[PDB]
Parts: C-alpha cells; structure tokens; sequence
C-alpha cells in the first residue's frame, strides 16, 4: 500500500543522514590533519635541534682534547 | 513491491552503522593525535634545550 | 520503475567506502600509537643524553 | 464522481516517490566523492605519520651519536 510510500521517505531520509555522516567524517579527518602539522613540525624541529648538538657536542669534544 | 526498500534500506542502516563506528574511531585517533602533538611538542622543547646545552658545553670546552 | 536497483548499487559502493575507512582508521590507530611509543622513546633517550651532557659539564668545569 | 480523483492522487504519489529515488539516489552518488576523498585524505595523513615516525628515527641516530661522543667527553675528562 502507501507503506511503500512512507518506506521510500524512510530510505531517502536515512540516505541524507549517510551523506551527513560521511561530510562529518570528511570534516573531522581534514581538521585532525593540523594536528598532524604540529606533531610533524614538532619532530622535524627535534631532528633538527638533536642534529645541530651533536655537531657541537663534536666541536666541545675536539676542544676538550686540544685543551693538552 | 516493496521489500527492495526493506532489502536495501537497512542496506543502508548498515553503512550508517559502519559510519557511526568509523566517527568513533576518528575521535579516539583525535585524541591520540592531541598526546602525539603534546609528547613530540616536549621533545622540541627538549631537543632545543639540548641544542643550547651542547652550544654551551663548547663554550665551556674552550675556554 | 526500479531505479531502487541504481540506489542499491550506489549505497553498496558506500557500505564499500565505508569499511575500508574503518580498516585504514584501525590500521593508523596501531601505527599511531607506535609512534606514540617511539615518542615516548626518543624523549627516554634524550633525557639520558643530556643527564650525560650535565655530568660532563660538572666533569671538567667544576674540577 | 470523485473516483477518477483517487486515481490522481494515486498516481501523483506515484511520481514524486519516483522523485524521492531518484534525489536519494543523487546523494548516494555525491556521498561517493567525499567518502573517496576521506580515503585520499587517510593515505595522505599515513604518509605524513610514516614520514614523521621515519623523521624520529633519525633523530634518534643523532641520539645515538651524541651519546657516543658525550661517553668520550667523559672518558677524557677522568684524563
């Protein structure tokens, strides 16, 4: 009969709520990816910083032993 | 007709089933996110503060 | 007609989407917290470094 | 009389079911492009936390390395 009628509104009503629910997810992803800039900005900053110390941890070596 | 509404509307309530899901694992990988942004923001204050030590440790090695 | 055969298709394909972004989410969630504990790690030996770092600094400019 | 007007009805809830499927069927295809673009944007962000999780490994080459050259710092400093 029309439950048949009301069935379809059903379906294309639940098929708006997946499309919310992807966008949703879409946008949740796509916001995370600035936490992903500061995590990747954090460690490139330490791999950095790590380096240029142990390029002076070699210039104080060499210093200690020119030191007689 | 009909049933190929009910055959293929919890078709979709499945995907919505899936989704809900899938939102609640982003929310779990936004909060791991959040600890990695923490943790790797200490070992950049760390890494620099190295970095000064080690300036410091030549200076005093010369010297 | 019958274009619920075209609606079926198309939500399948989102029943598709669907979990292979639950399998990839689950798959980071584990990638993510083994750098979460790579971090942790790096931070441990960093740590070592510089207690090295200030005992060499006490060593010899303090003696 | 009115007989003919229940068939109107009938069949005009015919013709928007028809455009009830075919809007569903839209949103379907549209939801298609962004849960497509979500598994971009994954592979796109694993690559990121790989990179990162490499970037790490380096720093703790470096790590490594300035251990090294600290235990020979503290080596020399006992003379």
């Amino acid at each position: 009969g029309s439950m048949r009628e009301t069935a379809i509104q059903q379906l294309e009503a639940d098929i708006l709520d997946v499309n919310q629910i992807f966008k949703d997810l879409a946008m949740m992803i796509h916001d995370q990816g600035d936490l992903i800039d500061s995590i990747e900005a954090n460690v490139e900053s330490s791999e950095v910083h790590v380096e240029r110390a142990s390029d002076q941890l070699q210039r104080a070596a060499y210093y200690q032993k020119k030191s007689r | 007709r009909n049933d190929k509404i009910k055959h293929v509307q919890n078709q979709v309530d499945e995907v919505i089933d899936v989704m809900q899901e899938n939102i609640t694992k982003v929310i779990e990988r936004g909060e791991r996110l959040d600890e990695l942004q923490d943790k790797s923001e200490s070992l950049s204050d760390n890494a620099t503060a190295f970095s000064n030590r080690s300036k410091q440790l030549r200076r005093q090695m010369w010297w | 007609d019958e274009q619920l055969e075209l609606v079926s298709g198309s939500i399948g394909v989102l029943k598709n989407m669907s979990q292979r972004i639950g399998g990839e989410l689950e798959e980071q969630a584990v990638m993510l917290e083994d750098f979460s504990h790579e971090l942790e790690s790096t931070q441990s030996r960093l740590d070592n470094v510089m207690k090295k770092l200030a005992k060499v600094s006490h060593m010899t400019s303090d003696r | 009389g009115s007989m003919r007007a229940h068939l109107l009805d009938n069949t005009e809830r015919l013709e928007r079911s028809s455009r009830r499927l075919e809007a569903g069927y839209q949103i379907a295809v549209e939801t298609e492009q962004i849960g497509q673009e979500m598994l971009e944007n994954l592979s796109h962000d694993r690559e990121r936390i790989q990179r990162a999780r490499e970037r790490l490994r380096e720093t703790d080459a470096n790590l490594g390395k300035s251990s090294r050259i600290l235990t020979g710092m503290l080596r020399r400093i006992i003379q």
